[PDB]
């Protein structure tokens, strides 16, 4: 037998997070825009969370790049915009999501380059 | 009670601001050559309501709402506020 | 419809005629390897990478050129199709270098990833490799043409995008080279543009050669603030450092490139910072000190005057935040002089109608224009995201452009009706063939310069272009929702400190010269101290040290844009935000911080505490600034002219000039870019070829 | 093929298939999906109400006589409305097989125990509730097993940072080991490995 | 080494050191790069 | 070729010397700052040009496969000479 | 209706009589923590900290949630009792050589970028 609770999912008291970690936060949710030096579309399929950019400093030792917030790293991967939405607001980060952009089709015409009278003819190949 | 400028909110195609669009329309040419040096800002809202913003000396400012106004009414409001009333 | 039926390894594909091989592949997801194709470029068909099978059909077929016929059967992932990739990538890598360890492009290269994916896993080639000279084409774009695959891309960029035709092959066979033939440098605002196109190493960037590998840099999505065009970009950051600046795609807005002073001019980030606050001692000289004491000393000096006496500047990249943050703070002392350098004129509805000071027609509009006046303006290095997407629809729609003002070079060929501002009355009139051009144009564009408006005619400029907006919406009736007046910025923060109310230009500074001005990140030098009376407190919050911090008596550290979460406005009137990518250096602070801090320092503490609160603030102002992606907006172009006729402001008898006429005067426009040396070398360059 | 590739069996397929059809025919109740791997390895995916039964039946039938747990572990996908999948991995000694039984639950569904189908569950169960979260009902003895006493959070979540929230150092004033929140002298640097190419087309998703 | 020397180098170190730590010899480490942000220098005159 | 700053300190081959008012000095007191000597820019820029009767050169480093990657270099430019790319070495076209 | 199956509880009532029945048990137990793990604190410390760490998650409304954060509350005690703690994870609850961190806005602006 069922017990049928009726309010909103919310587990933040049950993930051990600090209080500055859960109210603090920035959440971003996108799908990553392909990396203009590769065609391969491969990486722009799934939605992606990552948090907010915090301090980076360096080491008096070494030079090295020190930090101080323990999210700087985590990436979490959907496979829709709705379950990352649904784990953020379960998790209570507050988040921001932008739409997946995707590229228009488009007309290509390679007898176009050999145009009698239009300006796409080309000077050379 | 030094009024400085005046902010008009009105989304571009919902039911509830029509009134707002005709008044913007037509007698926002006759209220802004009453008005030459009144800054009278004309900006859009997404769906929520239709607002009207006044903002007096010191910073402080007053919002009513222009939600299912006519013409009429809208002409009411602003002539009240741009006159010694509230 | 008029669809037609194909099939993808036996899946039914619908598809438009004339759609080719390629695209009806990636219609069901997958991606055909590719080194010549470029969906933004002419169709070449060289690399033969694409060969695939055709059911029934003997010979393979080049997919990225060939139209797909009805009732076809692409089988892409057959033994042919495999068998011809691994040909291909054999002759590819045949006379390939040796050179991936010492290679930029390593990590992030296509002819790596596609070997990998599709080519063999050895080599039975067993003579000698082929060596070639370099080219110098600039201090941009660094050449190894050993590395070359001849895909020739970068010359159909530079034929098609940059419209510079300074590119192409020498020879033939084996011995064919791509080069200028001559020592010739590829100096366009659009020139480094060739290294992201090039699939290989041939072409990388310079400034940033070795620095870092692809797979340690992590990528902040971001906007490019160096004009009012807002491209979307991604800043490539390693350990707390910006490395380089990379073209985000948007499809409305600058596609997928971006201009030269977007991309190299981030190394100006790392020069003349402004790190701490700086009073001035008994010597009178600029001394560090702390928070506490700078923003006491301006909160005592803010309790002392009031009104009038109070006055702000805002410079060119102030962000929406620190702009109603500053409105607000002089507004609680009773002050209204919130101006910004960039002037617009105020006479009529002035800045109540937000589409009188708007690119209505929107950049992606102008792929829809039958003819469009420009009016004062050089777009090539005023928006050079905009003057490429002109000459894109002038390549491909063949689009009527003619011009106002000095002949100034475009890259492309348009009616160049003269300079003198007379033109404009002579076609409002009816006197002028470009009167009856423009009647019976079906979506005609009219533009108008922001830079030319810095006249002290610009009223009556305006007033004659709304002018022959309006004849030409009464003479051609009405096309429906199509929007004919358009203003193009040059300055990020002016469509959103228009806004929000701050008055354009500063007249107002001039009519009352007030006792504490407030420099927010203002270096055009529009006010020195001999505009202001003696014993003048002069603030300035910034990031740089430039011509308006030395005159300044308190300096305020700020964030560049790639340090903080920032709204900005497009010229459009598209609201954009930025993210962050390192944080501010030293002891700078994030500008509506320092704006809030210096409120609740002298009492006068604003209501908001976090950016959220920021940003419903700014929404309370204008609603708009909160829509991140919104470019539409109501039209109100009728009452803007009706209010325009009411003054008679006379032109001047003076020959527009752009403020840019060339090249050199492109790279330094503002704070960033000055500090830039990357954008010194490319003066350099352009002032003595050598 | 030949030299480089892996040999297949079909026999071993075709074994594990027809036992797969037979324990999905005997309980239809609770069995969703069968499944045979390439590389012959039999998956069965369960309700979770089914979790007792089945395993007590693969446990003492005389055709499956699957009598050693192998192994009892969960996997954390945050993208799935149910986010915890939880893997029975068993062993018959008496026909020389394996077979894996899995089921799912989230952060508030208690699973049954199975330390009276097998006491190797015991451990396994605390070490998924240590680890992920996973509450399982009458255990006998459900608590911690491999983190520090009184340590929060669960850290095999894919949403639980690599170095966690504190740190540990010994301070003076105080004469004890105390616990402080994490701070990194070199921040571990994330790597962007994968290719943008696709490298598998057997596994193609259909572009939604 | 007598009967098969080793190969001579001009950089390789003619004289043997043993591990010198706990003395004034010590290796101390220190970052090899340079400062990466530049400040801006204020005029040294006065404005007025 | 070591060359010591206006303080004393020694600059490495990578040009990095502390600050005299920087406070991390204080770490080489009572110790030493570890210096290599051997400057590889100064070895290499002694390195003769090799003199080649052809338009293409191999280089692989010397050793065979105890070297670097083979490249080929070209040697059009009589202005410049061809630099490896991995080990520096420097080659010609017999001119004057 | 949900559809949600539960883990002790049917509603908030039996969440709550739960709640309290640990409560008591944690209230009985500080005084033989103080002195078994001879702690310098006193049982008046003890308690009140035991009621922070109560009334910080007062704002729960779900009952699985509650008897989840039972359950984890009884394993803290378990290990209490049984002395499987030492005394750096009991002082661990008092932060005592952590810095207060301010809250107010100007404080934080001054000392960095957080917010
Ligand atoms: S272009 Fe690509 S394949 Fe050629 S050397 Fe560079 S990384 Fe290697
Ligand atoms: S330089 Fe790059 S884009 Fe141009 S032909 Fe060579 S490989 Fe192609
Ligand atoms: S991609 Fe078709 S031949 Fe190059
Ligand atoms: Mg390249
Ligand atoms: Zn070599």
């Amino acid at each position: 037998q069922l017990i049928a609770v009726d309010e909103k999912l919310d587990i933040t008291t049950l993930t051990g997070v600090p209080e500055e970690h859960i109210k603090t936060r920035k959440v971003r949710i996108f799908v990553p825009a392909r990396n203009n030096m590769q065609s391969g579309v491969n990486n722009t399929k799934k939605w992606k969370m990552e948090f907010d950019t915090r301090e980076r400093w360096e080491n008096p030792l070494m030079g090295w790049s020190s930090t101080a917030d323990p999210l700087s790293n985590l990436v979490l991967t959907f496979s829709t915009k709705e379950d990352a939405v649904a784990f953020a607001e379960k998790n209570g980060w507050s988040f921001d999501v932008e739409e997946r952009k995707v590229p228009k089709p488009k007309s290509k015409s390679y007898g176009a380059n050999f145009s009698w009278n239009k300006r796409t003819r080309v000077s050379t190949k | 009670l030094g009024l400085r400028e005046i902010r008009i909110h009105l989304c571009q195609r919902s039911p509830g601001s029509q009134g707002v669009r005709d008044f913007i329309e037509k007698r926002y040419v006759e209220l802004k050559k009453a008005n030459p040096d009144l800054p009278i800002l004309i900006r859009e809202c997404s769906d929520v309501q239709p607002k009207l913003w006044a903002r007096y000396a010191f910073g402080q400012e007053k919002n009513v709402s222009l939600n299912n106004f006519s013409a009429d009414q809208v002409t009411r409001t602003l002539e009240n506020v741009l006159s010694g009333k509230a | 419809s008029n669809l037609i039926e194909v099939f993808v390894d036996g899946q039914s594909v619908m598809v438009e005629p004339g759609t080719t091989v390629l695209q009806a592949c990636e219609k069901v997801g997958m991606q055909i390897p590719r080194f010549c194709y470029h969906e933004r470029l002419s169709v070449a068909g060289n690399c033969r990478m694409c060969l695939v099978e055709i059911e029934k059909a003997p010979k393979v077929v080049a997919a990225c050129a060939m139209p797909v016929m009805k009732g076809w059967n692409i089988l892409t992932n057959s033994e042919k199709s495999k068998k011809a990739r691994e040909g291909v990538m054999e002759f590819l890598l045949a006379n390939h270098p040796l050179d991936c360890p010492i290679c930029d492009q390593g990590g992030e290269c296509d002819l790596q990833d596609q070997s990998m994916m599709f080519g063999s896993d050895r080599s039975r080639f067993l003579e000698g490799k082929r060596a070639v000279e370099d080219k110098n084409i600039g201090p941009l774009v660094k050449t190894i043409m050993t590395r070359c695959i001849q895909c020739t891309r970068c010359i159909r960029f530079a034929s098609e995008i940059a419209g510079v035709d300074d590119l192409g092959t020498t020879g033939r066979g084996n011995d064919m080279q791509v080069g200028t033939y001559i020592e010739k440098m590829f100096m366009s605002e659009l020139s480094g543009n060739i290294i992201d196109i090039c699939p290989v190493g041939a072409l990388t960037s310079k400034p940033y050669a070795f620095t870092a590998r692809p797979w340690e840099t992590r990528k902040t999505e971001s906007i490019d603030v160096m004009d009012a065009v807002g491209s979307n970009i991604v800043v490539s950051t390693r350990t707390g450092e910006v490395m380089r600046i990379l073209p985000r795609m948007h499809e409305d807005i600058n596609e997928e490139w971006i201009s030269d002073k977007t991309r190299f001019a981030y190394d100006g980030l790392k020069r003349q910072r402004l790190t701490q606050p700086m009073i001035r001692n008994e010597k009178g000289l600029l001394t560090y000190t702390t928070w506490e004491d700078a923003l006491s000393r301006v909160a005592g000096m803010l309790q002392s005057f009031q009104g009038n006496d109070v006055a702000a500047i805002a410079g060119g990249l102030v962000d929406a935040e620190a702009l109603v943050a500053l409105k607000d703070l002089l507004n609680r002392v009773d002050s209204d002089s919130l101006c910004t350098e960039e002037v617009f004129p105020t006479a009529g509805a002035g800045t109540d109608l937000r589409s009188n000071y708007l690119l209505n027609t929107t950049i992606a509009g102008v792929e829809e224009a039958d003819v469009i006046l420009l009016v004062g303006t050089n777009p090539r290095f005023e928006a050079p995201l905009f003057n490429a997407r002109i000459r894109k629809s002038w390549l491909h729609n063949d689009l009527k452009v003619a011009l106002i003002g000095s002949p100034v070079d475009l890259t492309y060929r348009y009616d160049h009706l003269g300079d003198s501002p007379k033109i404009l009355q002579d076609i409002a009139s009816g006197n002028h063939p470009f009167s009856q051009i423009l009647k019976e144009a079906k979506k005609p564009m009219v533009v108008l310069g922001s830079s030319a408006l810095q006249r002290s005619d610009g009223t009556a400029i305006l007033a004659a272009v709304s002018n022959i907006a309006q004849n030409i919406r009464l003479s051609s009736g009405v096309t429906g929702d199509w929007k004919v007046m358009n203003i193009l910025h040059r300055i990020a923060s002016q469509v959103a400190a228009l806004d929000l109310g701050y008055k354009p230009g500063v007249e107002a500074i001039r009519k009352n010269p007030p006792k504490v001005l407030f420099l927010l990140g203002a270096d055009g030098g529009c006010i020195t101290r001999q505009d202001l009376p003696k014993d003048c407190f002069i603030i300035y919050q910034g990031h740089h040290g430039d011509v308006g911090a030395p005159m300044a008596d308190v300096i305020l550290p700020g964030a560049a844009y790639t340090e903080k979460s920032a709204t900005y406005v497009n010229t459009e009137g598209r609201a954009q935000q930025t993210k962050v990518a390192v944080t501010p250096p030293g002891l700078a602070r994030e500008d509506w911080k320092i704006i809030r801090a210096l409120s609740e320092i002298a009492g006068m503490t604003l209501p908001y505490d976090t950016l959220d609160q920021v940003r419903s603030r700014l929404e309370e102002v204008s609603p708009n600034l909160v829509r991140y992606d919104d470019v539409e907006g109501a039209n109100y172009f009728q009452q803007a002219n009706e209010l325009s006729k009411l003054v008679n402001q006379q032109l001047l008898a003076d020959p527009l000039v752009p403020p840019q006429l060339t090249i050199k005067d492109f790279y330094m426009t503002d704070s960033i870019s000055r500090a830039s040396q990357t954008m010194a070398k490319c003066v350099k360059a352009v002032t003595e070829g050598i | 093929t030949r030299p480089t590739i892996r040999p297949r069996n079909d026999v071993v397929h075709k074994q594990l298939s027809a036992f797969g059809q037979y324990v999905a025919e005997i309980l239809p109740k609770y069995v969703q999906q069968v499944q045979v791997s390439c590389f012959n390895e039999l998956e069965i995916f369960i309700h979770p109400d089914g979790v007792i039964p089945v395993l007590t039946f693969l446990r003492d039938h005389t055709n499956a006589q699957f009598k050693s747990l192998a192994d009892l572990t969960a996997v954390d996908v945050p993208t799935r409305q149910n986010r915890f999948e939880i893997v029975y991995n068993l062993l018959s000694l008496r026909f020389n097989s394996r077979i894996r039984v899995k089921t799912y639950t989230d952060e508030l569904t208690p699973i049954e125990s199975s330390v009276t189908v097998y006491k190797a569950a015991n451990w396994y169960e605390r070490e998924i509730w240590d680890m992920f979260g996973v509450f399982f009902a009458n255990h006998p003895d459900l608590r911690r097993i491999l983190t520090d006493y009184g340590f929060e959070g669960h850290p095999f979540r894919k949403d639980f940072p690599l170095s966690g929230y504190v740190e540990l150092r010994y301070d003076d004033e105080v004469k004890r080991v105390v616990a402080e929140p994490v701070e990194l002298a070199q921040e571990f640097r994330k790597f962007d490995l994968n290719s943008p190419w696709e490298a598998f087309p057997a596994y193609r998703q259909p572009p939604e | 080494p007598t009967t098969k020397p080793p190969t001579a180098r001009k950089y390789i170190w003619t004289n043997h050191k043993f591990n010198v730590s706990g003395t004034p010899q010590q290796y101390v480490p220190y970052s090899t790069t340079r400062k990466k942000i530049q400040e801006w220098v204020p005029p040294s005159t006065p404005y007025k | 070729g070591v060359r010591t700053s206006p303080t004393g300190e020694k600059v490495t081959h990578t040009g990095q010397a502390y600050d005299d008012g920087d406070y991390r000095r204080v770490r080489f007191s009572d110790r030493q700052k570890e210096v290599n000597e051997n400057f590889a820019i100064d070895l290499i820029a002694e390195q003769p040009v090799s003199e080649v009767g052809s338009r293409v050169i191999s280089c692989d480093g010397g050793g065979g496969a105890l070297g670097h990657p083979r490249v080929y270099i070209n040697l059009d430019k009589e202005t410049k000479t061809g630099t490896c790319g991995y080990c520096g070495l420097q080659f010609r076209q017999p001119h004057h | 209706g949900t559809s949600v199956k539960p883990i002790f509880s049917r509603d908030m009532n039996e969440a709550k009589r739960r709640v309290r029945e640990l409560y008591r048990a944690w209230y009985r137990e500080v005084p033989n923590t103080v002195h078994l793990f001879q702690l310098d604190i006193s049982v008046k410390q003890g308690r009140d900290k035991v009621r922070e760490m109560f009334m910080k998650n007062a704002h729960v409304t779900d009952p699985r949630v509650v008897d989840l954060l039972v359950i984890k509350g009884k394993m803290e005690l378990e290990e209490t009792i049984n002395v499987w703690k030492q005394r750096t994870h009991i002082m661990r609850f008092f932060h005592e050589t952590e810095a207060p961190r301010p809250t107010d806005f100007l404080s934080k602006f001054y000392v960095g970028h957080d917010p």
